[PDB]
Order: structure tokens, then C-alpha cells, then sequence
């Protein structure tokens, strides 16, 4: 199965492809925030999961699909992304929801 | 509108 990401601010998807992705500052995101590095976070689309790895000093959020508060996540540390779940590169902004393909 | 080194 494959992941893409929805904008929770309506943004148009992204589609993710095999293998790591780099995501932060740049056109694929559309972040221009100077905070958010150009390479912010690695997204591994493996075997039918997704994993994200914060590897900047400023850090990513993490909110699971049945919670309501965007946590920091641990730097340089991998978690496990699933359907529902959110990202985001700011704790108030920049934030995709995970879906899978199918869905 | 992309480039530029990141802010601490």
C-alpha cells in the first residue's frame, strides 16, 4: 500500500513516493517559513508502512488519529505513521494528515 | 521564496 498527505489547511495533495522523502522548506510542501528547514524530516514509505524521523534542532509534532494535541516528537527517533494519523513542522502549523492508497 | 538558511 501506498501514503499520501492532505493539507489540514486545503492544501492540494502530496503523493509519496517509494523509499525516504525528504520534507521541510521547499516547493513540494509549499513551506517557506524560515523555522522549518529545507530538510526538516525523512518520510520512508517500506513495506506497506510509513515512518517519519525528525532531524532538525526545531522539531516535528505527532498526533495520533484518535487524539487531539500535536506532541513533539523525539529528535532523530523514527515513529510509525498510521491512516488518520498527523504531522505537522510547526506545533500550530504546517500539519498533513496521513492517507493511505488504497484508502 | 524557497531558499535561505534556517532559523533557530
Amino acid at each position: 500500500g501506498g501514503f499520501e498527505l492532505q493539507p489540514r489547511d486545503g492544501g492540494p495533495r502530496v503523493a509519496l513516493a517509494p523509499g525516504e522523502t525528504v520534507i521541510g522548506r521547499g516547493p513540494l510542501l509549499g513551506i517557506t517559513d524560515k523555522r522549518v528547514s529545507r530538510r526538516h524530516a525523512i518520510l520512508e514509505v517500506a513495506g506497506g508502512q510509513l515512518r517519519i524521523k525528525p532531524i532538525h534542532t526545531n522539531p516535528c509534532f505527532y498526533q495520533s488519529s484518535e487524539k487531539s494535541q500535536l506532541l513533539p516528537l523525539k529528535p532523530n527517533l523514527w515513529c510509525y505513521l498510521n491512516p488518520g494519523d498527523s504531522f505537522s513542522l510547526l506545533v500550530d502549523k504546517y500539519i498533513f494528515r496521513i492517507l493511505s492508497i488504497p484508502s | 521564496p524557497y531558499a535561505g538558511e534556517t532559523d533557530e
